């Protein structure tokens, strides 16, 4: 795909450019307070979201990004008979050029539907497709953000929460995509429904294709233990929480085998029968395993899993407690939420992003800070990780990904 | 706990701009903060303890040298940092005779190693000792008391050695701190003589053992050299050694005056903390450096950072 | 003076108990995640602040809280006829029950805290404040900008995180410029008030110097040329004309007198710079504090007073160009300074956007400031607190 | 006004001139006239500005007796004695009010034993400036402050500093020696001072 591959600043607040090379890995960038770690990630959040719109709140010159697959995106402010003006040109020759004020009033009407200005850089967007990547912007200000959202949001849906978090750091701040931990409940009800919907259409067909081979076939004793440790695996897992009676089955199949060629065909059949019905359960629910026992690797006194109950048709998701109790993922500490959307935000159940991440080592302890980026690389989603952090908990054993940055100063 | 990794440091000597000392405790920290704001009072260097970084091993856990060789070795060629550990009795020959193979101090890519047995070692020099101790005295008998002192501090050198190497021989090394009292001492004309007191707390085997490893390595001692023998005494077990050795010769000479005043005062001056004596010494150490061509301390790793 | 040297907490939240003991100077509190340690920061401002409406909304059994000076105030949550009822209880035995429906209902409505404060300056519980730095610094601040403030961003904390949390008191960015702008002024007015009377005085001294009996000229050259090219002269800057014109006189025309008149106005100069020093001592001491932190910038002034960021170009940008860690640093460093409130300072997760470097100075160069207040800290970060690891305090509860 | 001061400057008046246009049409101008916060602020800014001046002024003024009093009498002495003690009972001198003395040691000095006349006259002219500057320091205040105490009978507007805390306070006096702020003005008497301050010179050229 497309990933970032290098940012050309040029007199950001009239006084420093800056220029940093990228990996397409993980990117651990690290500086002194006040470099611009904070205004880099803005700048790429903006630029890979599209919405160049709000580079009108921003004083600079010229502002050049170059992808990974070559395409190129130049931003330029210029200042023409005291009017400012924005102009967007592509590396294809393909450009569009507007005013600040019209910016302005632009953003002033949304504070009131879109605008001309509005549809003309959709247009200009779309017909470019310069919206191939998204981007999971995770502020610094998070911890409070989400506490002022749980008393009155989701990717989709941040409209209260990018407007407020504008009004308050400013009007260059990114929209506010990071998932909330109710968005990552929902995905996962919805991913267990189209496993165990997958499941059914799998029953369905490896039933009529196994009576077909059954009735085809038709015109030890190590076979039986191996079905007995199958029927046993396939009664003592969660996901069977709806159907649990295989070893009754076999049981009965026993009885009848022992109470009196062909049947090793159905007995073979049977145990390849179980053998794929097993494996397409873990198949289908691969990725909610994985990402369970990512999380589940760091919580101490609880771990998140999933449970069927035959008279509710509702799948509970949710923490369990050793003592048999069950919460919401809205019980969890700041420091416990906190690794919950950044594990999500690195699994392949969110969607295909560049996480943006700012200043990760927020309300974690030392334990938890020194295997968050293994525990985030370890899902193998294949994103673009870039990470503004002060803490060397967190960027230990990835000194090859580390990027200083020093932006240059400029005198008048 | 609340600390660093071996590898998290790392990571941190990579973030950190700064100029940076690793020594093993906290008390060479305050030491080597004292030299440096001497020289540089606006100095900007900061001092790390490896005592304060956990290590998953557990015997790298409290093996604080084993520590440093690690550290130093995995960032070996970096700029902002230097190393300082204790030479111990490394490089020294015991041979009849103590025979130091180095002479000087230890450099190896930022690794330097203390010219004596330990970083208390510098504050061996006598005008120290007697400053050190004239300033935090009873102040009963002082002027007589540092008088003997400094009559007893060129041969009980020889001693103090001794019994360091008879510590380390059977590798009970805090055995003479619990064993050996002031009282045992006795104040001869220049010498002293522990001598085998028939009680003691800890068993007779112990005992037995240090005196055979004593008396086996006393004579070794005395044919050394002087200058030789002061460096390889024991930083920790030296610091103690000398306050018995100040509280037996104060009471030795303050008796004829008022027994119980001396005596009183003596276990007083046992009784002070080690932690102000060494902060004392190392003041003094401190005001010693740039008067006394005799006062030695780490140059080449002050002119390195 | 009086500090804080024990915290006792039992069956808090129904859930732990916890028994910290503290030092006078300086705490370095840390433990796991959901120790309680942000608990543990709220209960002992509400305490020291004297804010026991706070402990209604405290489920709790017994808080007992002891100062160094052997004051001791019991706190308990006691049920009678299905009704919660706070009790405080002094060690002189004077002691106050109120229930905790009459207190919600005060905060719905915003009468007992009348009573509670009367109880209070009665037995001077609020003898010491407590100035408490939460965890969501930056955020508030960035609230608050788009006492009063005080009040408002305590109101604004307490809709979203609950009505036990202390009220927010620490010095806002806005706060610190008024202020410095305040003392400014009144180092101006000292200063011409030093004016008068030395004027007053020196005019008696020359006339002291009627009838009394080369490097001098050179001293009052150095003198006149330091106030010249001072700072804190913005006004009657030409020292150096009238220096001139005494030496051109001199050079003229040997009196004893004139020495004595050399010596009069050697000594007039030098007190009017010891005291132009001394009147901004405090300024010049914390402005020196922070510009040992920033790199590429300088917080100063200039003088109406303006008081800024020097830029190497020497060109002025206001406080709020700056970062937040660098936000954070100059509240932090206001706190401790003599200057700032004396308080207890609290401070939940120092190490909240700063670089290391300066999280391994910041408890250095607040203690060095001699303010001689109790700093508690509860952080993460092993840089915040290494050089004085004997204040660290390992805080594990036991779990019910 | 007591439709603001129940819920507003010259520069500062939107909700003002949004109410008096709501109530009286959109053709209605800007309500421009000052409030008794802004007249406050105004001359505690000048006293304040009067204060710097008169600080500058001593200075320049040491300086120059300095330079002029070195390489170089009953009636001075009395002239000088009229001086202290003029600027010894005046409130402007409350910073530092110590000129008698200052003028009895100078007579003690003279009384205990030509060049001292040179002296004696240039200290006369040092006090004589500095009485004036003050003076003109504050004439645009004393000339307000002299057109609104003609019309206030049973109080006063006037200033007061210390050396206890540095803000000085304005502010009306009353015979008995009551401080009150200037809010405690009725109608009449917050509408002549608006006024006399509108057609002061302390106000801006409108
Ligand atoms: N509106 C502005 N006008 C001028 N300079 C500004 C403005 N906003 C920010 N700056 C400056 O530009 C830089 C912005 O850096 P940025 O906000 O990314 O910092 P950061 O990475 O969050 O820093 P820290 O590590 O201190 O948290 C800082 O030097 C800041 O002082
Ligand atoms: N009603 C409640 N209010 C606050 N904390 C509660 C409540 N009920 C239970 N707790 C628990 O009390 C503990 C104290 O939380 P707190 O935020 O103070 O933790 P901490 O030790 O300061 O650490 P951190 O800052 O990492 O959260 C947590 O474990 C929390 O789950």
């Amino acid at each position: 795909i497309r990933t970032i591959s290098k940012i050309e600043l040029s007199k950001i607040h009239n006084r420093y450019n800056l220029t940093v090379d990228f990996f397409n890995d993980l990117n651990v960038i690290h500086g002194k307070n006040g470099a611009g770690k904070s205004t880099l990630i803005h700048v790429i959040a903006n630029i890979v979201n599209g919405d160049f719109i709000r580079f009108a709140f921003l004083i600079f010159e010229e502002i050049k990004a170059t992808y990974s697959d070559g395409l190129k995106i130049v931003i330029r402010r210029d200042k023409i008979d005291e009017q400012s003006f924005i102009s967007v040109t592509l590396s294809n020759g393909k450009y569009i050029k507007f005013a600040v004020g019209e910016a302005m009033a632009t953003v002033r009407e949304i504070e009131s539907v879109k605008s001309m200005l509005a549809m003309d850089i959709d247009k200009f967007v779309k017909e470019n497709e310069l919206q191939k990547v998204r981007a999971s912007y995770f502020p610094a200000f998070r911890t409070m953000l989400e506490a002022w959202s749980s008393s009155s949001r989701s990717s989709f849906y941040n409209r209260k929460a990018s407007a407020f978090a504008r009004e308050l750091f400013g009007q260059f701040l990114p929209s506010i995509n990071y998932p909330s931990p109710m968005e990552i409940e929902d995905r996962l009800r919805e991913e267990i429904r189209r496993a165990q919907l997958g499941i059914a259409a799998y029953e369905s067909r490896t039933f009529s294709e196994s009576f077909v081979k059954v009735f085809s076939a038709l015109f030890t004793g190590e076979l039986l233990k191996e079905i007995e440790g199958l029927a046993i695996a396939q009664d003592s897992s969660i996901k069977n929480g709806y159907y649990a009676e295989y070893s009754k089955v076999y049981e009965e199949i026993r009885s009848l085998i022992n109470r009196n060629n062909s049947v090793s065909g159905a007995l073979v059949v049977y145990r390849d029968a179980l053998r794929d019905r097993q494996d397409y359960q873990e198949k289908a629910f691969s990725e909610i395993d994985n990402y369970m026992s990512s999380v589940n690797s760091f919580l101490e006194d609880k771990e998140m899993a999933y449970d069927f109950d035959l008279r509710r048709k509702y799948p509970k998701v949710g923490l369990k407690f050793p003592d048999g109790s069950w919460s919401p993922i809205r019980v969890l500490s700041s420091g416990e939420r906190q690794l919950l959307t950044m594990l999500y935000a690195a699994s392949k159940m969110g969607d295909d992003a560049i996480v943006l991440i700012d200043q990760p080592e927020i309300s974690l302890h030392i334990d938890w800070q020194e295997d968050l980026l293994k525990r985030m690389l370890s899902q193998l989603s294949g994103r673009q990780i870039i990470v503004c952090t002060h803490s060397p908990s967190i960027a230990t054993g990835y000194e090859d990904f580390m990027i200083n940055i020093s932006p240059e100063f400029i005198s008048s | 706990s609340c600390a660093y990794t071996i590898d998290s440091y790392i990571t941190l000597l990579t973030m950190s701009s700064k100029k940076r000392l690793l020594v093993e405790g906290r008390h060479d920290r305050s030491h080597l903060y004292q030299l440096i704001y001497k020289f540089n009072p606006a100095s900007k260097v900061k001092i790390d303890t490896a005592q304060d970084i956990k290590a998953s091993d557990k015997a790298m856990s409290k093996n604080n040298r084993l520590k440093i060789e690690t550290i130093h070795s995995k960032v070996k060629g970096k700029d902002n940092i230097s190393f300082l550990c204790d030479r111990a009795f490394r490089e020294f020959a015991f041979n009849d005779q103590i025979e130091d193979l180095l002479n000087s101090h230890y450099c190896d890519d930022s690794l330097y190693w203390t010219l004596g047995h330990s970083l208390e070692n510098y504050f061996f020099n006598p005008s120290i000792i007697i400053d050190a101790f004239q300033f935090l005295s009873p102040s009963e008998y002082k002027y007589k008391a540092i008088e003997l002192f400094s009559e007893l501090i060129s041969s009980s050198f020889a001693v103090l050695a001794a019994v360091s190497l008879a510590a380390k021989d059977i590798d009970k090394a805090g055995l003479p701190a619990a064993l050996i009292d002031w009282k045992d001492i006795v104040i001869n004309d220049g010498t002293i003589k522990l001598i085998r007191r028939d009680s003691y707390d800890i068993d007779s085997a112990c005992v037995d053992s240090f005196f055979n490893a004593f008396d086996a390595v006393l004579p070794r001692v005395i044919a050394s050299d002087v200058g030789i023998c002061s460096r390889v005494v024991r930083g920790h077990t030296g610091i103690l050694l000398l306050q018995k050795l100040f509280s037996a010769c104060l009471y030795y000479v303050g008796r004829e005056d008022d027994a119980l005043q001396a005596d009183s005062s003596a276990n007083y001056f046992c009784n002070l903390s080690e932690l102000s004596l060494t902060t004392a010494l190392a003041e003094s150490w401190v005001r010693k450096i740039g008067v006394l061509e005799d006062v030695y301390f780490p140059d080449s790793l002050l002119k390195n950072i």
